[PDB]
RNA sequence: UAGGAGGGCGCGGCGGCCGAUGCAAAACCCGGGGCGCGAGCCCGGGCGGAGCGGCCGUCGGUGCAGAUCUUGGUGGUAGUA
RNA sequence: GGCCGGUACCCGCGCGCCGAAAGGCGUGCCCCUCGGGGCACUGCGCUGCAACGCCCUGCGGGCUCUCCAUCCGACCCGUCUUGAAACACGGACCAAGGAGUCUGACAUGCGUGCGAGUCGACGGGUUCUGAAACCUGGGAUGCGCAAGGAAGCUGACGAGC
RNA sequence: AAAUUGCCGGGAGGGAAGCGGAUGGGGGCCGGCGAUGCGCCCCGGC
């Protein structure tokens, strides 16, 4: 009557995924990421077309 | 069986639970992403024109006749250069202090008369400059580690953050960076958090560890040029 | 008669640890003592010489006491103690005693044959 | 190399089993430590590491003691992890419920004929699985004769450390060192 | 001599090892005695195995005054009494003791 | 197990006449129980055929063909030696006594542990029994 | 137990322990209670202070039996009382305990006594034992 | 290093359990195969010809490279002085 | 370009079509307005990456075994010592023997039993492989239960923070 | 049994030899040294 929930969960330490360039790693940390990335590439495209 | 069905229920109970519970994390995990996502966004909008205002402000100085003095800088970046044997009793406790116990470890530094008079005393022993925003951001992700109950757990992922600091506001590895790039009102804990950073031995070298970074060296203050050694122990 | 393991055996060190110095004398057994003395050399661990056993030497807990067959062994004398392995047939094989006669080993041999045992001597005193 | 003092590992040491291989105690430790593990009672972790404990650190419970501790709290289960003597200097004891490990033959008498119940630690488990309504309690720890020695040695300033002697009398430890008349006064 | 302990005094100063009594025949010695108390029953009989008579006295000193044991024998006083002869009491399986008083 | 069974297993953990432990008290230790009523012939308290009153035994019967022998012991006759076993005799296919171990073993809860274990060691003695007759055909080594 | 002897673990050890620098000489320090005044001063002074000397006066022939006085409290005084003949009482009436009887021969006054009256008949008692016993109504008499 | 503790390995008895052996026990021999970080252990082949082993508990005259160690045997010196 | 790894979750797959396969294919809102972009509702289950080879009783495969070759490393052990490879001592070799034990007193720690008690240890009784085992005494034997005094002597009236 | 010795076969050597790590060449030895079975199926009998 007392007892917790049981437990069977077993959770391991994760492989790592490269934090810097790898797209689904960077992204689940920082979601703004992609969005930051495509505005200097969108404005790159304007820079360079420009000339 | 009366144990039998009285067993099957329960876990049947348990199990409804559960779904409830992971029910309710999809959406807060929804919530999550969006403000974690609104979060990133004006911290790099304020970088940005952090970088613009000095720009700016040296500019009006210098067609007025003057020129403006930029503010004293707030946050350093610490690497031992130096080995542990052969070591000065003061010297090795401050250096426990300064959470410094190997070789090519690195942390990070409030600026302080109290802080600045530490380094004083343990320089030979010590590489520290300015970090900049590059090189706060590459080690944090790369090379950052959390600790949680004690132990070194890999800062793979936001929950991490959430659960480690959480109480503080701090809730994703982006606003960890402004809580120690900008110093704030929880550097002290977003500080602590992070485990020693294990950086790796230059690539390219060292010049002589032996001397001060002004004499030709590598000890003491390089302030800016911390940077550049950054990039090569990362 | 197909083991189980399915993970290749790595060893650290195949040679052994020999005595230092048992070279050097007859009366010296080869096997490992720890020198102890106070000018020792090879206690001191110096470069070039004999090397000293450590943990660090020790063989993955996974595949540790699997012979190259890739069975654990189990030392039987008799067809009882043999059928103590019907159900472990694919991790254990059987292996007869030293000293068990020629007559009690056919035995065996042809109980181990219906089981599917893998035996190590099964040609042996024949 | 990394700065640590004997690599960082634990120095000091714990108990985290018993020392007897007695069969019951060993079943009682099982049901604790599942009790401890999915229940978090902190009464439950406290009987866990006392079961685990040398006979010196779980010294007797008198009768006229724990009449006074549960005096007044009767409505709750007197908990002692160790043994409980009977005291012939008490008349006056409640009707109470204790459980303890051991109780001797006079004294679980004097609990029963009182109208109380001698429980064992399962029979608690039953009826308090998070010890709740309980009254935790320990013996004088410092109250054995070895502890009289303890401390400052017995020829230091201020200290009352009982000597080593073999014998009590004039001739044993009462002359130089004792009294101003022979040397000195400790 | 070290730390905090009692002062040593054992006697082993003598060639004490040519005295140690071991104690190897106190089962022998039960049995002997065994043998020779039932060999006396026999040689005896029906004369009682416990022995002639003892009369009650108070224990001597203080500590024991208040506990009554065996004595070694009547006095002459109390067999006159009880009317038994001097010389007739050893006889037929009462002791005499012409050393004890009646205080 | 007039007492009960956790107690039992206190008691011929470390030493009973059905053990066979060898190569030493190291990480080299192997160790076998030869009990009749032991599934695995395991040194556990799963599969101790000492310290429960519910256990499973799976045999191949005495000089006769094809005969598999069950027997599960009886909860309430734990003091009575004699006729505390209760023993079945199948000569029928495997199919069909996979289907009497389960109605004994599994669907009426007396040991739903030993599921699994009573059904593999009945496929190891029954393959036992037919090549015992028909002789070695396979080596198994594929 | 030879088996657990902690010289079965040195083996292959040289010193056996005792080390090479000082080793485990015959009587180093001399034997017995040697130098108890000169080079184990501190030892005997610290843990053995009033070792030396001559304090008191001699008793030549002591007897232990002329000095014997076994004592008993009031606080265990009711225990000597059967249960029966603790019931046997009125206001007035009392159980009269002979402490004799039980191998005691003073009456010494620690530990509380209940309302019940007592009568004590003892050899010898104390101020404060009789004190208590008159307290709680019950009486002493003297007996040899 | 000096030193302390834990967990193991090994030798010989005793109380118990489980076993091998004239269809070849112990001991010894081997460029035989293996296991263990290691102490050690398991198996093969030979020799031998009648005893032996493992596990639990318990016990001890229980582990050698030294001591100008004890006893025995054997070299180089040397077919030399 | 190097090293490791090969998936029981993280990725990935099926649930619709096209496509050898990459991969593509739908709708609506926001954005520039080219490209196209961004967000959207999400569900059920499943879940060890592959393709070809070589050898197969051979002059094959490998080996922790033996010998030899070569490169690199490499002074003889034990011991006392601040310091030993020492021009410090002991050691020609091999086998067998060879050194912290037994006992008494005490102490701390730990285990067992009983517990204001606790010991049956000198005896007695009984016991048919047992010099064992088992019973018995103790109302005062030892230790503990009370201490301070040289002694004569006296001897704990009941705890608050 | 060992120390030590003879014979037969093999191997190497420019004022020591032995030793630790590597590997290459020779030997010598290893068949649990290394598999040929499982699922659909068609009969033809048990
Ligand atoms: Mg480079
Ligand atoms: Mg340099
Ligand atoms: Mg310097
Ligand atoms: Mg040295
Ligand atoms: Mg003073
Ligand atoms: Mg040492
Ligand atoms: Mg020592
Ligand atoms: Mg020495
Ligand atoms: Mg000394
Ligand atoms: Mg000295
Ligand atoms: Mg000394
Ligand atoms: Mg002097
Ligand atoms: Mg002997
Ligand atoms: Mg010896
Ligand atoms: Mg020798
Ligand atoms: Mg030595
Ligand atoms: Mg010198
Ligand atoms: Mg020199
Ligand atoms: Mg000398
Ligand atoms: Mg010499
Ligand atoms: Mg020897
Ligand atoms: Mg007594
Ligand atoms: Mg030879
Ligand atoms: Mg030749
Ligand atoms: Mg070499
Ligand atoms: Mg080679």
């Amino acid at each position: 009557s007392v007892v917790k929930p049981i437990n069977k969960e077993v959770k391991r330490r994760e492989a790592r995924k490269n934090p810097l360039k790898n797209a689904a790693a960077v992204l689940k940390l920082n979601p703004y990421f992609g969005t930051a990335r495509r505005m200097a590439v969108l404005a790159e495209a304007a820079r360079v077309k420009a000339r | 069986p009366e144990k039998v069905i009285l067993k099957r229920r329960r876990e049947e109970v348990w199990a409804a639970e559960k779904k409830q519970k992971v029910a309710a994390e999809k959406i807060k995990a929804a919530e999550n992403t969006k403000v974690i996502y609104a979060r990133a966004e004006q911290y790099a909008g304020e970088y940005e024109a952090q970088d613009k205002e000095l720009v700016q402000l040296k500019r009006e100085a210098r067609m007025k006749g003057g020129f403006y003095v930029s503010p004293e800088a707030k946050l350093l970046f610490v690497v031992r250069i130096r080995g542990i044997n052969a070591m000065h009793p003061k010297t090795k406790k401050i250096l426990q202090l300064l959470r410094l116990r190997q070789i090519f470890n690195g942390v990070f530094l409030k600026v302080n008369k109290a802080t600045i008079n530490m380094l004083r005393r343990v320089e030979p022993y010590v590489a520290y400059g300015y970090p900049n925003l590059k090189s706060v951001r590459e080690l944090i992700y790369k090379r950052g580690y959390g600790k949680l109950n004690k132990q070194r757990i890999p800062l793979a992922n936001n929950k991490v953050i959430e659960e480690g600091l959480g109480k503080h506001n701090i809730i994703c590895i982006e606003d960890l960076v402004h809580e120690i790039l900008t110093v704030g009102p929880h550097f002290k804990e977003a500080n602590n958090f992070l485990w020693p950073f294990k950086l790796k031995a230059p690539l390219g070298g060292l010049k002589k560890k032996r001397n001060h970074y002004v004499e030709g060296g590598d000890a003491g203050n390089r302030e800016n040029y911390i940077n550049q050694l950054v990039r090569r122990m990362n | 008669a197909v083991p189980l393991l399915t993970r290749k055996i790595v060893k650290k060190r195949v040679k052994h640890f020999k005595r230092a110095h048992s070279d050097r004398y007859i009366g010296l057994k080869q096997s490992w003592r720890r020198p102890k003395g106070i000018d020792s050399r090879v206690r001191r661990k110096f470069k070039g010489c004999t090397l000293m056993p450590n943990i660090g030497y020790g063989s993955d807990k996974k595949t540790r006491h699997y012979l190259p067959n890739k069975f654990k062994k189990f030392v039987v004398h008799n067809v009882s103690e043999l059928e103590l392995l019907m159900m472990h047939n694919r991790t254990y094989c059987a292996e007869i005693a030293h000293n068990v006669s020629t007559k009690k080993r056919k035995d065996i041999v042809e109980r181990a044959a219906q089981l599917d045992i893998v035996v190590t001597n099964k040609l042996a005193r024949l | 190399g990394i700065d640590l003092v004997a690599g960082g590992r634990n120095k000091r040491t714990k108990r985290t089993a018993p020392k007897s291989d007695d069969v019951y105690l060993k079943l009682l430790v099982k049901l604790y430590r599942f009790l401890v593990r999915r229940t978090k009672s902190q009464f439950n972790a406290v009987i866990l590491k006392r079961l685990f404990m040398s006979k010196t650190n779980r010294p007797p419970l008198s009768m006229r003691r724990l009449v006074r501790f549960m005096e007044g709290k009767e409505d709750k289960i007197a908990v002692i992890v160790g043994t409980i003597t009977d005291d012939q200097r008490v008349y006056e004891i409640p009707a109470m419920k204790v459980a303890a490990l051991r109780f001797t033959e006079t004294a679980r008498a004097r609990i029963v004929n009182a109208g109380g119940e001698c429980l064992t630690f399962d029979q608690l488990a039953l009826r308090a699985p998070l010890g709740q309504n309980t009254l935790l309690l320990r013996g004088p720890k410092n109250a054995r004769e070895a502890v009289r020695h303890f401390g400052k040695a017995p020829g230091v300033p201020h200290s009352h450390t009982k000597p080593y002697v073999r014998s009590k009398g004039r001739k044993f430890e009462k002359a130089r060192g004792r009294r101003n008349s022979r040397g000195f006064k400790v | 001599v070290k730390h905090n302990n009692v002062i040593p005094n054992g006697h082993f100063k003598k060639h004490w090892q040519n005295y140690v009594k071991t104690w190897f025949n106190q089962p022998a010695r039960k049995q002997r005695r065994r043998i020779a108390r039932q060999k006396k029953a026999v040689k005896i009989f029906p004369r009682p195995t416990s022995g002639p008579l003892r009369p009650i006295v108070q224990c001597q000193t203080r500590k024991y005054n208040m506990k009554a044991r065996a004595g070694r024998g009547f006095t002459l006083e109390e067999l006159k009494s009880a009317g038994i002869p001097k010389k007739l009491a050893p006889t037929i399986g009462i002791s005499v003791d012409h050393r004890r008083k009646n205080r | 197990t007039t007492v009960p069974g956790s107690l039992v297993w206190e008691l011929v953990k470390k030493n009973n006449c059905f053990l066979i432990k060898q190569f030493g008290n190291s990480n080299a230790k192997v160790q076998f129980s030869k009990e009749p009523n032991n599934l695995y012939n395991v040194h556990s308290y799963k599969f101790s055929g000492l310290a429960n009153s519910k256990t499973v035994a799976v045999q191949p019967s005495a000089g006769e063909d094809k005969a598999v022998v069950l027997s599960t012991t009886k909860t309430k006759k734990q003091n009575t030696p004699a006729k505390l076993q209760h023993k079945t005799l199948m000569r029928k296919e495997f199919r069909k006594m996979a289907k009497s171990v389960k109605n004994q073993v599994c669907d009426n809860y007396y040991r739903p542990d030993l599921t699994k274990p009573a059904l593999a060691r009945l496929s190891a003695v029954y393959r036992s029994l037919q090549v015992s007759k028909s002789g070695i055909k396979k080596k198994n080594r594929q | 137990t030879t088996r657990f002897k902690k010289n079965r673990k040195k083996r292959g050890h040289v010193s056996a322990g005792h080390g090479r620098v000082g080793k485990h000489r015959k009587h180093p320090g001399g034997r017995g209670n040697a130098g108890g005044m000169h080079h184990h001063r501190i030892l005997f002074d610290k843990y053995h202070p009033g070792y030396f000397g001559k304090v008191g006066m001699r008793y030549f022939h002591k007897l232990s039996n002329r000095f014997y006085t076994p004592t008993v409290n009031v606080e265990r005084l009711w225990s000597m009382v059967p249960s029966d003949k603790a019931a046997e009482a009125g206001g007035d009436k009392a159980p009269v305990v002979d402490v004799s009887q039980f191998g005691y021969f003073k009456v010494l006054g620690k530990g509380m006594l209940p309302e019940k009256p007592i009568v004590v008949k003892a050899k010898l008692i104390s101020k404060i034992a009789e004190k208590k016993i008159k307290a709680a109504g019950g009486a002493v008499v003297l007996v040899a």
